[PDB]
């Protein structure tokens, strides 16, 4: 479904989209009234339609058949589409104007006109500052529509969580497939699970995500910390964030890569502690440094603590924990003795690592703040044993 | 109530020796004048014995000005949510300021020496990268009003008074390489806030005075608060007056800069914002000329008011002026297109209006000298 | 309970009585030989009164027994010590507590 | 091992490094108790002697000493740095002897500086609290929270102190010698932390004036010398290093300020008194020369008239000298002012040598060289080295702005001050810590002693200096924001808050208009005090408007506009806590209602009179969003007043409507009565805005058509019904057991008042047949009811009572009124 939104969708990706021109020929054209076109949804791959069904819709690249999916811009309401302008080659004329021009989305076909639903009852109770788009006969003065760039680093980050997300759902359906059948002394019998890609992909992500150096000068610094800032908060609006957890508990379900293969096989089995590593990298590159990422665990903080003492990826988890304590004064709120007793049998079962003493140290003070249950809880689980 | 008032001397010792501190301070230190910042601007820029080493003169090292310009900009531009007041950058930007313009018939000769000796304490600042760190402070702001901007303000103005064509050139080659929105964006932030008469507080004020309560702390009859209207008057014409001077001596490349930024993703078209805020002020003052017609006579406050409204409308005249002079045929355009035109017709009415009132009693003879001015 | 042994001997005459202060150094470790205090690295004699309840039962009773220079080594019981809830950060809960004490005077 | 093999023994140093990190951030920012048991694992003895080792890895060492701090000095140094800012000088002989310059030969504003932190100090900054580190003392048998907080551990500052000077002038004589194995194997591992002790020392205040004279000639012997070696500037040092010696000037530039501003404070009692003499003498010559000329006396007498601070005032304007005749005072008494001025100015230095001669040259010239020989590479630094020069070049603005922190008291309210500073260093400590039972339990004793304080009433000026209020609020917010959306934290805490911050605007107007200019903010944290019971933000706000015009005409719309958005959603939704008790659903939350209502009363009503720029606005919102108004006065489909008001009485009556009907607090919510008083709320508040009989007379358009626009909304006939409304009265029976209504679940007079005060503010009574409609339906029956109830039995009834107050307040008045 598409809305009219403001606030910080303006900056989300799920508010971006392309343009894709008919003809495959200078499809990069200067844009003009009249101009037939499909609209397309960067993260999903969606294409703007209209289906008698449901109306205006965003519908798969199958289901457009440029019926549907055919839309034209139009500087004035008024139509009169007396002529179907020829097929031109080269650039053209440049008649339309990026955040000048008032444009008019008119489906070609049915010759409709985009607007605002109007408020359902009880919207207007609520204020939500959604408002359903349809495709009108008449519509209203204010359909005109501003078109505005985006930038190629968002644009890129966008096609990027396209391909993760279907690239990881796809690995996360391959194994809920096997799940719970054994292969035995038998293959396991089903699609292969795209492991290399997924390597890959990991191993891309954790540079695309990898944190300015440190002898860089300020300026840049503070640049790159912010086109990595925004860049955090896109995945984590689209969504990888918890797709990255669903893959990292399929994988935690099993406890060994001997475990995995009974279930995958050895070919998976090689490759499943990588994955495990890759993931947790992954998850730390993406929360790293972001208050709202790390503040996220609060409500499964858990989730980590369970996992410490798995030697696979401990170093990773640990790094996890370590970021999102660094980060948010919500999880040190919401510790408890449990968790205190976890790290320091962290401690106890791993050795002497003084990563572990940082992150009680973090746990104790957070940007100027201390925490007495926090600080009392250490020393008398911790100190007394002197051991 | 004045017999109750009791004699100083059976005032118990200590009021009266903090009484007597309030007293010392405001008409003693206060008024002492003490001048430290030329002073403090030439021992932070003399740099000592590099000549010496005579490996300095290769490496380039900073001197201390330029160091903590440098460290103010290394502020600026660090990543944050909000900009924190600093009031160490506010002291060294009012010293710098100061130490800038560092102010009856002149000769050519002498006024050409004044005008050298400006360009040197200028080129003192902007050698050393202010012009570049009031940019990242007015980007750092974003669009919240506050002393450190009009600081950074006042700073812009007293580097680029006189219309430095260095000044300009330095800070549309700094945002032409930057291409960074957000200096406009707090820009127009800065406009909209920006404040014009209002006649609810007018009113408000009038009837705090004509209250005058006696403060249960001694006595403070007719007691006056903080004024309501348009009280950010001087951070409005310090704003308008560093997009004039931007624009000043016909600087057509910084002046297509404000009507439209090319290389940027987004673009913020500063005429109309300033036609929007003129707009609203001749608004104001049509509100507040309907209030006053029908009384005889305006009283002080409300010449004040028009004073304090007049010099602003004067500052943004002057503003718009200098963008289009030169000529700016694209700002020739946009005016044109504008509604600089409803501006116009709502000011020619009062000036008519006001005029003919003013003239009919001699005491409004000033604010009448004033408002022909701003025609 | 206090259980008294003798380090050193003292004089053998003196004994505190209820109302006095004692002055003492003591060196303090748990029954498995860890140390958590010791009023000689401060350099400063611990003084307490006997009766006042100042002091823990088990150093109350024993002390009772010691003499002026005498020297003694005090095992005390949890139920005499802190107890379950014990000491945080210092001592555990149910910890015997060994006590080497000095009896440097009365005042 | 001996933990000197750490230094080949790379992981197990970096391990015993975060250990003591981890120490020192358990025992950080005032966990005393930790502190104590940490004196356990690392005794007095290790420290002192790490201390003094050499041959420890620098990391360790730093550590170490770090651990110290943390452990003895660090809560005791920054309680001391928080109270320094502040210079309450109390009015004694020490202080009279205090003078800008040192006794000597020279004239004072040519003579020499003396040395700073040497000298007498009168300024009242709270004493250290320490308590012996003791484990086998009996463990307090009272519970957790209950139990006083622990001091700090106790260590022997003069040991310490000796020791650190011993130790920095080791370091600086073998810095001298430039051997090849420092101390921590650095130049900055040996000299850092050192210096971090001293000045940590130094702003606790423990060296005295010989100590502090051999740290002077440490830093610079030939400025400091008072009538070979080399001096740490002198030196050449790292950027830390240099540092530390920044926070040494800093304290010592803080000394010289304190210095100033105790030589004016005796300036100003010597003064006041040779001032309150002259003026005794000279209304003692007015009084006997009154028979000479009376016009001249008369203008002379003036002066007597004015304020004492007018007289201080106009007697102080002669500096200009063409104000010189004016002003009554003789030439002496002008020309010791005048000494004392130029020598203030020589002391800041801007009377206008290679050799620096003062601390202000010394540390001018220190910075420009260090600035000139090297490009520093930390911000921190060239913060402090820039920010120290600002001082020294404007040391005169720096006593501008440290002088309204100056406040002279007697010597009499010398302990009380003090017992306030402490509770005021306990609610500052407060801030940096989340709060916890313990912590809410020391903030409200804290705010009762000092409710209990005389000076918090007797100097409302030292506390508005002191800021205490603002850390109030801060506290409160901050327990506020923590958990704001799941459910209020602390309550016990927060209605403390208010009680004295409520009380602190009371007191008196200046602090009302301080706890105004944060209005908004306590609004904006508002939103959660209607489901709050007791005093609350919005009541701090009520107390901040109450009874001042001059702050009701300064409030902003957009204040009341967010109040009037509050309400409304309260119109729409119903509260979630009544939901999960398991009230009965409704549309809309009353009770928050009730506490807007009343805020906006407050604030439209004042001393009797309305303000009718704020009403205006009000009535203007209030039907911009009609939700407000209630479901009933809705408009369409809307039931009018009095029937809801009868629905409200039968939900009274009829359990599982008025409650979940399945309270050691009894101050549960009754839905009747809850929407009898919102109800009664919005009429008084409406009658208030109503506009005065004057504006009426004039003929005011805008108050005509607030009039009509209130009496749409309201119409009389409903007025008279609710007034007419019977009313539950107690009665004897079975033995003659008082049947009582419950007040909280019952209709109530306070109601009826909110109808009378809109009936007579809007609709009036102007006619003898209305008049006598009123009184047959409602007044005379109430009437009747309270004399009946006049009896041994009932005259004390919470009822007799009620009905007492509203006649009183409402009805008779109006009967006199309307007599003729």
């Amino acid at each position: 479904l598409v809305y009219y939104e403001g606030g910080a969708v303006c900056t989300h990706a799920r508010s971006l989209w392309r343009l894709e021109p008919l003809r495959i020929s200078w499809s990069g054209s200067h844009l003009r009234w009249g101009q037939p076109l499909r609209i397309r949804h960067v993260t999903t791959g969606r294409y703007l339609a209209l289906t008698e069904d449901q109306g205006l819709v965003v519908v798969d690249a199958c289901k457009a058949h440029t019926k549907a999916t055919s839309f034209c811009f139009r500087v004035s309401k008024e139509k009169l589409d007396t002529a179907p302008k020829r097929d031109v080659e080269g650039m053209g004329p440049p008649e339309i104007k990026y955040g000048e021009s008032l444009c008019f989305v008119q489906h070609v076909a049915s010759g409709l006109w985009l607007t605002y639903a109007a408020p359902d009852p009880k919207a207007l109770r609520l204020g939500v500052l959604k408002k359903k788009a349809i495709l009108h006969q008449e519509g209203h003065m204010d359909d005109a529509l501003f078109l505005t760039r985006c930038q190629q680093e968002e644009s890129q980050a966008a096609r990027m969580i396209h391909s993760t997300a279907g690239l990881y759902n796809q690995f996360i359906k391959g194994l809920d497939s096997f799940s719970g059948k054994p292969r035995g002394s038998g293959p396991p019998a089903g699609p292969a699970l795209p492991i290399e890609a997924v390597i890959l992909s990991l191993q891309d992500l954790i540079g695309y995500f990898e944190p300015p150096s440190e002898e860089l000068q300020h300026e840049e610094k503070q640049s790159k910390l912010r086109s990595l800032r925004n860049r955090q908060s896109l995945f984590q609006e689209e969504g990888m964030l918890s797709l990255v957890l669903n893959c990292i508990d399929r994988l935690n379900v099993y406890t060994t890569a001997a475990h995995f293969a009974e279930y995958a096989g050895e070919e998976a089995a090689e490759s499943w502690k990588e994955i495990v590593n890759l993931l947790y990298e992954l998850l730390a590159s993406l929360i790293r440094g972001n208050r709202a990422n790390c503040a996220l665990f609060s409500t499964n903080l858990d989730w980590v603590v369970s996992k410490l003492d798995r030697l696979e990826a401990s170093s990773g988890i640990l790094e996890v924990l370590y970021c999102v304590l660094i980060e948010s004064p919500e999880v040190l709120n919401i510790i408890q003795e449990n968790h205190i007793k976890s790290i320091i049998s962290l401690l106890d079962k791993h050795g002497r690592n003084h990563k572990v003493l940082d992150v009680l140290c973090s746990l104790c003070v957070c940007n100027g703040v201390a925490v007495r249950s926090n600080q009392d809880l250490i020393t008398e689980n911790l100190l007394p044993g002197r051991e | 109530a004045c017999f109750r008032m009791t004699p100083l001397y059976n005032l118990p010792t200590h009021r009266a020796c903090n009484m007597f501190l309030e007293s010392y301070k405001a008409a003693w230190i206060l008024t002492e004048d003490h001048s430290f910042e030329d002073r403090m601007i030439d021992d932070l820029s003399k740099a000592g014995e590099q000549e010496e080493e005579e490996e300095e003169v290769e490496e380039k090292k900073p001197d201390p000005l330029h160091q903590l310009v440098l460290h103010f900009s290394r502020t600026a531009l660090t990543e944050k949510s909000k900009l924190d007041e600093d009031y160490l950058y506010m002291a060294y930007a009012d010293i710098m300021a100061k130490s800038c313009h560092l102010e009856v018939e002149v000769s050519f000769e002498e006024k050409e020496m004044e005008k050298q000796r400006l360009l040197y304490q200028q080129s003192r600042l902007h050698t050393r990268g202010a012009a570049e760190m009031v940019l990242q402070m007015i980007s750092a702001c974003k669009g919240e009003t506050g002393a450190m901007v009009s600081s950074t303000l006042k700073l812009g103005i007293s580097i680029l008074n006189g219309g430095n064509a260095e000044v300009q050139q330095k800070m549309l080659d700094y945002l032409k390489d930057k291409k960074e929105v957000g200096f406009f964006q707090s820009i127009q932030a800065l406009m909209q806030t920006c404040s014009v008469l209002d006649l609810n507080a007018f009113e408000r004020q009038n009837k705090a005075e004509g209250l005058g309560m006696v403060n249960e702390d001694g006595t403070v009859i007719n007691r006056q608060n903080g004024e309501k209207v348009m009280a950010d008057d001087e951070f409005t014409q310090d704003l308008f007056r560093f997009l004039q001077l931007l624009c000043e001596g016909h600087n057509n490349d910084f002046q297509n800069y404000l009507r439209t930024q090319t290389g940027n993703t987004t673009t913020i078209n500063i005429i109309i914002c300033t036609v929007d805020y003129l707009l609203r002020l001749q608004e104001s003052i049509s509100d507040f000329y309907w209030y006053y017609s029908g009384k005889d006579v305006i009283e002080e406050q409300g010449k004040r008011n028009f004073s304090k409204a007049m010099s602003v409308a004067k500052q943004v005249f002057n503003s718009l002026t200098e963008y289009i002079q030169g000529p700016c045929t694209g700002n020739q355009q946009s005016l044109a297109h504008s509604r600089l035109w409803d501006a116009v017709v709502g000011f020619l009415h009062v000036f008519a209006h006001m005029m003919m009132k003013l003239a009919q009693d001699s005491s409004q003879i000033e604010l009448l000298k004033e408002l022909l001015d701003l025609q | 309970g206090v259980q008294v042994e003798t380090i050193s001997p003292g004089d053998g005459r003196t004994f505190p009585k209820r109302g006095q202060t004692c002055v003492v150094h003591y060196t303090g470790m748990l029954e498995d030989g860890k140390k958590f205090d010791s009023s000689r690295d401060r350099n400063k004699p611990f003084k307490f009164m006997l009766g006042k309840q100042e002091v823990i039962r088990g150093w109350e009773e024993g002390v009772a027994q010691m003499s002026v220079g005498q020297r003694a080594k005090l095992t005390i019981s949890p139920d005499y010590a802190y107890g379950a809830t014990g000491h945080p950060g210092i001592i555990p809960p149910h910890a015997t507590l060994v006590f080497d004490v000095e009896l440097l005077k009365l005042e | 091992m001996d933990i000197l093999e750490l230094s080949e023994r790379l992981d197990l140093q970096r391990f015993h490094s975060h250990t003591l990190r981890l120490y020192r951030a358990v025992c950080a920012l005032g966990n005393n108790r930790v502190a104590h048991a940490l004196c356990s694992h690392v005794d007095q003895a290790q420290l002192l002697h790490a201390l003094e080792d050499a041959h420890l890895p620098g990391p360790l060492r730093a550590g170490y000493y770090d651990l110290l701090i943390s452990i003895h000095l660090e809560s005791a140094c920054r309680s001391r740095r928080s109270m320094l800012s502040e210079y309450i000088v109390p009015l004694t002989p020490e202080t009279r002897a205090i003078t800008l310059f040192p006794p000597g030969r020279k004239g004072g504003n040519a003579r020499r500086h003396g040395l700073p932190g040497v000298g007498v100090t009168t300024s009242l900054r709270p004493p250290h609290h320490f308590s012996p580190p003791c484990f086998v003392a009996a463990l307090p048998a009272a519970g957790v929270a209950e139990a006083p907080a622990r001091l700090s551990p106790a260590i022997p500052l003069e040991a310490l102190r000796d020791k650190a000077l011993r130790m920095l002038g080791e370091a600086v004589r073998d810095g001298g010698q430039h051997a090849r194995d420092p101390v921590g194997g650095s130049v900055e591992f040996q000299f850092v932390p050192v210096l971090k002790l001293v000045s940590t020392l130094l702003v606790m205040g423990i060296f005295g004036d010989e100590d502090v004279k051999q740290i002077l000639k440490m830093i610079e012997p030939e400025v400091f010398t008072e009538e070979l070696e080399e001096g740490l500037l002198q030196m050449k040092l790292p950027e830390s290093v240099k540092l530390q010696m920044c926070n040494l000037l800093e304290y010592f530039c803080d000394q010289e300020l304190q210095h100033r501003v105790e030589s004016l404070a005796a300036f100003a009692e010597r003064y006041v008194d040779k001032l309150q003499a002259n003026q005794r003498s000279r209304y003692a010559l007015l009084m006997r020369a009154f028979t000479m000329s009376a016009a001249e006396t008369a203008r002379r007498t003036r002066e007597f008239r004015s304020p004492p601070q007018e007289q201080i005032n106009m007697l102080l304007h002669f500096k200009d000298e063409a104000d010189e005749e004016d002003c009554p005072l003789p030439e002496d008494i002008r020309q010791d002012l005048q000494d004392f001025h130029q020598d203030l100015l020589a002391h800041c230095g801007i009377q206008l040598e290679k050799k620096p001669q003062s601390l202000q040259e010394l540390v001018s010239h220190m910075v420009v060289r260090w600035a000139q020989e090297d490009y520093v590479q930390s911000p921190e630094l060239v913060r402090a080295m820039f920010s120290l020069l600002h001082r020294q070049y404007d040391g005169l603005g720096e006593l501008l702005r440290a002088l309204p922190r100056a406040y002279t008291i007697s010597p009499s309210s010398v302990e009380d001050t003090m017992s306030l500073l402490e509770c005021l260093g306990q609610i500052r400590s407060l801030l940096i810590v989340q709060m916890g039972p313990q912590e809410e339990n020391l903030m409200i004793q804290s705010i009762g002693n000092i409710m209990n304080n005389k000076v918090f009433y007797q100097h409302p000026n030292l506390m508005r200096a002191l800021g205490m209020h603002e850390t109030v609020m801060e506290v409160m917010v901050n327990v506020l924001g923590g958990g704001e959306t799941k459910e209020i934290r602390f309550p016990k805490m927060v209605t403390s808050c208010c009680r004295f911050l409520c009380y602190f605007c009371r007191i008196s107007r200046q602090n009302q208009r301080s706890m105004f200019d944060h209005l908004s903010y306590l609004l904006e944290n508002s939103g959660i005090g209607l489901g709050m019971q007791g005093s609350t933000p919005l009541d701090v706000a009520a107390a901040s408007v109450i009874d001042n015009n001059e702050l009701a005409l300064a409030l902003q719309e957009q204040d009341l506009e967010k109040v009037v958005s509050y309400l409304a959603g309260c119109g729409l939704q119903s509260c979630p806590m009544l939901l999960a008790k398991g009230y009965p659903d409704i549309g809309w939350n009353p009770c928050g209602g009730e506490r807007y209502l009343d805020f906006l009363r407050f604030a439209v009503f004042v001393n009797g009179e309305s303000v009718e720029e704020n009403a205006n606005v009000v009535v203007r919102l209030l039907i911009r969003k009609p939700e407000c108004f209630g479901p009933a006065l809705r408009g369409e489909g809307g039931s009018g007043l009095l029937a809801a008001i009868e629905e409200a009485i039968r939900i009274s009556e009829d359990p599982a409507r008025d409650g979940p009907g399945v309270p050691p607090e009894e101050n549960r919510v009754h839905l009747g009565h809850a929407i009898m008083s919102f109800y009664a709320a919005l009429i008084d508040l409406l009658g208030r805005c109503a506009p005065e009989m004057h504006l009426i007379q004039a003929g005011k358009g805008e108050a005509l058509r607030i009039r009509a626009i209130l009496r749409s909304l309201v119409p009389l006939d409903d007025l008279v019904g609710i007034i007419s409304l019977p009313l539950q009265i107690p009665t004897l029976g079975k033995d003659g057991a008082l049947v009582q209504p419950k007040m909280s679940a019952s209709f109530v007079p306070d109601h009826k008042a909110s109808m009378v005060l809109f009936l007579d503010r809007v609709y009036g009574i102007e006619n003898q047949d209305f008049l006598l409609h009123v009184l047959d339906v409602g007044f005379l029956p109430d009437m009747r009811a309270a004399a009946s109830l006049d009896t041994a039995t009932f005259s004390t009834t919470e009822m007799a009572l009620a009905l007492n107050r509203y006649l009183c307040l409402a009805v008779l008045p109006l009967i006199t009124k309307c007599a003729p």
